[PDB]
């Protein structure tokens, strides 16, 4: 036996668990041979690239270019390893790579290429006709100097097509890289680092490529577009680029999904559903989907894969699967990475703010929707009328194909196509009315959509701040379509749109301090202010940097200051140190006295103080700087300035005011710390409002079938019911919310109230 | 060993000084390159002298038959390239960096000068030149040629030559067979040189009785989709650990049971 049983182990490098297992287990580097493979070099990428391209040469035919062509192919696939690199560099966030894309890489190439160069080829075989029709005429020989630019389009597009060939040779491959390589990043790193990125290698390998990207416009005609327009697909470029990258579908997809673009559009882009978590998923859904092509959605994927997932992933010919995660920042596994695309759902504040314009333009007055739809469908179908004349263009000119001139009719046809101008003039003119007027109805209230992502973006980092700071866009859009309910209309609409400014945010504000800690209070309010101040007043990310980090010259004051004189030594921090710090006539007081900042102000710069537009954070710059002992109560101040005192004062939540909040159908948490409990404030609530007493179950072990048979005779009766202890034993949580659901239907009257840390 | 041929008037003395070429090799190699936390596994010990041996011995006769090649090749010759092609393959495999290789590369040439202090020219010209030398290998050498039956006679086993391109052609005609043999084999393997080399080495482990080698390498590098071939074409039976709903332990001790039978009771051959 020992004769015959060889044994072939094949380890990860990288990782943690690799190299203390081989120190736990001696015999096992001991006695089996050891060897390496490094990553394939530049000749073998060559020589993959001509086995792929020999038997796909068949249009692309160029000599002395062939070969540069391959070197760059290579030169590309080198690339995208120093790419992710630096993603993960700066992020934080884990990217792969694997031959296999390289390799569909090549198949989207060859694929995508002789479709568009067989379909464009017919159109520049058209364009041939064109010069067919030319020469006919010519030959024959109104007309000709109407089909001025009909000639012109006719030649030139051909020749500019066919003269590029090679530049569009290189764009497809531009785009197929784009598309293959380039799903998993971030707005800085999708478009420019790689498009800069490939044009230097282009330019370098000197082989010739066309100026201008214009990825999504030469990929899918714009019908498609609005049709999913109308399907939910946010009208912004990113998301134009990512449905464009799911209709590639190179192989299933797997989204990183923070918000749930991709949920709702696949949700409603041909479907109008199965958990993973289920005894019959595993066994019946496969099969009906396998066998009959159901498309078996799933949505609960937390890095852990059943492995009875994967053989499925990798035979019902009418069948397709898309699967997508829900927590962003993953860390899935290289090889999940080898398997499926990975699509970054990650919303921008920037298509946020058309979002959430939309559905202010939505509640603040129906009759402004009304005539936004009203005018955006005229003008969508206007274009569409000038597809129809281009419809009718074509129809001029190879319907007839041969005796266009003998149908005097023609004439007839060519007052036609001024007419369909005539409209195209009319829409042209609504260009105006709309850009205008729509535009100054929404300049109304698009500085309020751009409040309101800045407000987001600024409560999505407190997640990241612990844990348990965690909210959805949902409940922020509840908030916010509540806000223009609550106070807004009154009359004078600009005046209103103040009071948008006014009390959103203090809607949202309260809204989260009611989950924050008590070190944490004063920091959201500050980050709140940061980012207001970081588009506005475009204040500088490193003089913040110079707010939060940071002696020869003086003599009286301390080390202790003296590290701080060169602190803020290293505009004017470095220009006003000398004599005018150095005077020592009235600022020894100054400094001596307490609550340096209120009464006793520096006038080492009293116009800039004066100004105020950025004199707050010039006095908090150097208040830091000098007196950190007096920093918060500084903080308070700038604050109530540039945000209003309202904010810094106090707050005391009202129990009975808060169980107004509290439907049936949504229970309440309470993190608590040592030394303080609620309970007796909720039972005694419980006997004023509510006349019973509450049930309770602390969590523990073997207490799942317990609360849930109490939770049952909560559902049909109506109580209350008080969980405890969920700190420990959570795996009864995930069950709480499949069972607070629309479906399974529950009596009026029945709150839920959660505890744990 | 020795004691067969007889026909050593002078590659004797030399024999005797690759005995003790191989310790000098040894000698310079452990001491000059050592393990840090990176290369934590750069540890030697006296098993790869045996191993080296354990290479050598092999051909009892085969070795002699020089006439089908003699391309420019004395007996001995042939001899020096294995005895180069073994401690290439026991020492100069399990190394990080390409450079560290070229080192390891300049000391054999080196040694090699230096117990070869009578042909030294000879090698200079033919095996210690960095040009491809002696690409040893058991299945391309023969050809079935499928006379009456596919698998008409065994190949010999013990020896082959460097060549590329006979390799590569019989190594595409083996995935079509492997493409055939295996339902739904979805393979699309791509030979260039390294790969080459790799499946050469993995057979090389394979092969060998008592012989095992742990394989590290990023994942796509291709080791897992290689091992299958390397399986196929050396007749062993392979079978994977599933993991099931309920990850447990039981399935290994059948599955190892199985396998036992396979390679005991049996006798056949397997691997893992
Ligand atoms: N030489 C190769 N050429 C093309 N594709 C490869 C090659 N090696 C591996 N792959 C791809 O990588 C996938 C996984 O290969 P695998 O053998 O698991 O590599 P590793 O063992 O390094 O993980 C395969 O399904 C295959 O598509």
């Amino acid at each position: 036996v020992r004769d015959n049983f060889h044994i072939m182990l094949c380890f990860s490098p990288v990782g943690q668990k690799f190299r203390e297992r081989a120190r736990k287990f001696p015999a096992l580097f001991n006695e089996c041979t050891i060897d390496w493979f490094l990553p394939w070099p530049e000749e073998a990428l060559v020589s993959v690239a001509e086995t792929f391209i020999k038997n796909f040469d068949k249009l692309d035919t160029k000599e002395e270019t062939k070969q540069e062509l391959m070197k760059h192919m290579g030169n590309v696939h080198l690339m995208v390893n120093e790419i992710c690199d630096e993603y993960y560099q700066k992020m934080r966030r884990q990217v792969y790579v694997t031959p296999k894309s390289f390799l569909s890489y090549l198949n989207s190439y060859k694929t995508l290429y002789i479709e568009k160069y067989d379909e464009l080829d017919q159109q520049e075989e058209s364009f041939k006709i064109g010069l067919n029709k030319i020469q006919e005429a010519t030959i024959t020989i109104t007309l000709i100097t109407s089909l001025s630019g009909e000639k012109d389009r006719w030649g030139k597009g051909a020749q500019d097509i066919s003269d590029q060939k090679r530049k569009l040779v290189g764009n497809v491959s531009l785009s197929t890289a784009f598309i293959s390589y380039c799903g998993p990043f971030n707005a800085e790193y999708r478009n420019k680092l790689a498009q800069q990125r490939f044009v230097v290698d282009m330019k370098k390998r000197g082989v010739p490529v066309t100026p201008g990207l214009e990825l999504t416009s030469f990929l899918i005609d714009d019908a498609t577009i609005g049709e999913w327009n109308l399907q939910g697909l946010p009208k912004d470029d990113l998301s134009i680029q990512n449905g464009i990258m799911v209709t590639n579908s190179a192989r299933y997809p797997l989204f990183i999904d923070p918000q749930g673009q991709g949920q709702n559009w696949i949700r409603n882009k041909l479907s109008a559903i199965t958990t993973l978590s289920h005894p019959k998923f595993k066994d019946m859904f496969l099969k009906y989907c396998m066998e009959s092509g159901l498309t078996l959605i799933v949505e609960n994927i937390e890095n852990e894969v059943d492995p009875m997932m994967d053989p499925v992933l990798e035979l019902s010919k009418e069948f397709k699967l898309f699967m997508t995660c829900r927590l962003a920042n993953p860390s899935f596994s290289p090889e999940l990475s080898a398997k499926t695309t990975i699509i970054d759902f990650t919303v921008t504040q920037s298509g946020l703010e058309q979002q959430l314009l939309g559905k202010v333009i939505s509640k603040e007055q129906k009759a402004l929707e009304d005539s936004l739809n009203q005018l955006l469908a005229d003008v969508n179908q206007n274009q569409k009328d000038l597809q129809r004349l281009d419809k009718n263009l074509l129809e001029r000119l190879i319907n007839s194909q041969g005796n266009l001139l003998d149908d005097t009719e023609l004439m007839d046809v060519l007052n036609n196509t001024k007419t369909q101008a005539k409209e195209v003039a009319a829409k042209l003119i609504d260009a105006e009315i709309k850009t205008k007027e729509i535009n100054e109805k929404r300049e109304q209230y698009r500085p309020v959509a751009i409040r309101g992502s800045a407000i987001y973006f600024t409560m999505i980092e407190v997640s990241l701040v612990n844990w348990m700071y965690n909210s959805s866009l949902e409940q922020f859009l509840k908030l916010f379509i509540e806000s223009i309910d609550l106070s807004e209309k009154a009359q004078l609409p600009s005046n209103r749109v103040k009071n948008i400014i006014s009390f959103l945010t203090f809607h949202v504000y309260r809204y989260v301090n009611r989950g924050l800690f008590e070190k944490d209070k004063i920091t959201f309010i500050l980050m709140m202010a940061f980012k207001i101040l970081t588009t506005a007043g475009t204040i500088s990310s490193g003089d913040v940097s110079l707010f939060l980090k940071s002696q020869k010259q003086i003599s009286y004051l301390e080390d202790n200051q003296w590290l701080n004189i060169l602190a803020l030594s290293k505009p004017f921090f470095k220009e006003l140190p000398d004599l005018i710090s150095r005077s020592e006539n009235q600022w020894r007081n100054w400094i001596d006295k307490n609550d340096p900042e209120n009464f006793p102000i520096p006038d080492f710069a009293e116009s800039i103080n004066q100004e105020k537009e950025i004199g707050s954070f010039i006095s908090l710059c150097l208040v830091r700087s000098l007196r950190n002992d007096r920093t918060l109560i500084a903080t308070q101040n700038f604050i109530s300035n540039v945000l209003g005192k309202e904010f810094t004062d106090p707050i005391s939540y009202p129990i009975e005011g808060i169980w107004q909040e509290s439907s049936n159908m949504d229970p309440v948490l309470f993190l608590l710390s040592a030394g303080a409990d609620p309970t007796s404030s909720i039972d005694e609530l419980a006997k004023k409002k509510k006349k019973f007493p509450c049930e309770k179950v602390s969590m523990g072990e073997g207490q799942e079938r317990v609360a849930r048979q109490v939770i049952m005779k909560g559902f049909v009766e109506g109580g209350w019911v008080i969980l405890q202890n969920c700190h420990l034993g959570l795996k009864f949580m995930e069950e709480i919310e499949t069972l607070v659901s629309p479906i399974n239907q529950i009596h009026e009257d029945f709150r839920l109230w959660i505890t744990c840390e | 060993m020795f004691k067969q041929k007889y026909f050593s008037d002078s590659t004797y003395k030399v024999i005797e000084s690759l005995t003790s070429a191989t310790i000098a090799l040894w000698n310079k190699v452990k001491s000059t390159m050592l393990p840090t936390p990176a290369k934590f596994h750069y540890v030697f010990n006296m098993r790869e002298l045996s191993r080296i041996f354990k290479g050598i011995l092999t051909c009892k006769k085969d070795t002699i038959n020089d006439a089908p090649k003699s391309m420019k090749i004395k007996p001995e010759l042939f001899l020096v390239g294995l005895w180069r092609h073994e401690a290439e393959r026991v020492l100069a495999d399990k190394l990080v960096n390409n450079k560290d290789k070229d080192t390891v590369m300049g000391y054999i040439q080196e040694v090699s000068l230096e117990s070869f202090s009578q042909i030294e020219n000879e090698i200079l010209e033919k095996y210690s030149s960095e040009k491809t030398f002696l690409f040893c290998d058991f299945l391309r050498p023969d050809v079935i040629n499928e006379d009456g039956i596919i698998e008409e006679e065994a190949p010999k086993i013990y020896e082959a030559i460097d060549s590329l391109t006979e390799l590569r052609k019989r190594c595409n005609f083996l995935l079509s067979f492997y493409n055939d043999r295996n339902p739904s084999k979805k393979m699309p393997l791509v030979l260039f040189d390294d790969a080459l080399k790799h499946l050469l080495r993995i057979s090389r482990i394979i092969r060998q009785p008592r012989s095992s080698g742990l394989l590290v390498g990023v994942g796509g590098s291709g080791k897992q989709s290689l091992t299958r071939l390397a399986g196929f074409i050396g007749k062993n039976l392979i079978q994977q650990i599933i993991v099931t709903k309920t990850y447990s332990d039981k399935d290994l001790k059948e599955d190892i049971k199985k396998g036992f039978d396979d390679a005991g009771h049996l006798g056949k051959q397997v691997t893992f």
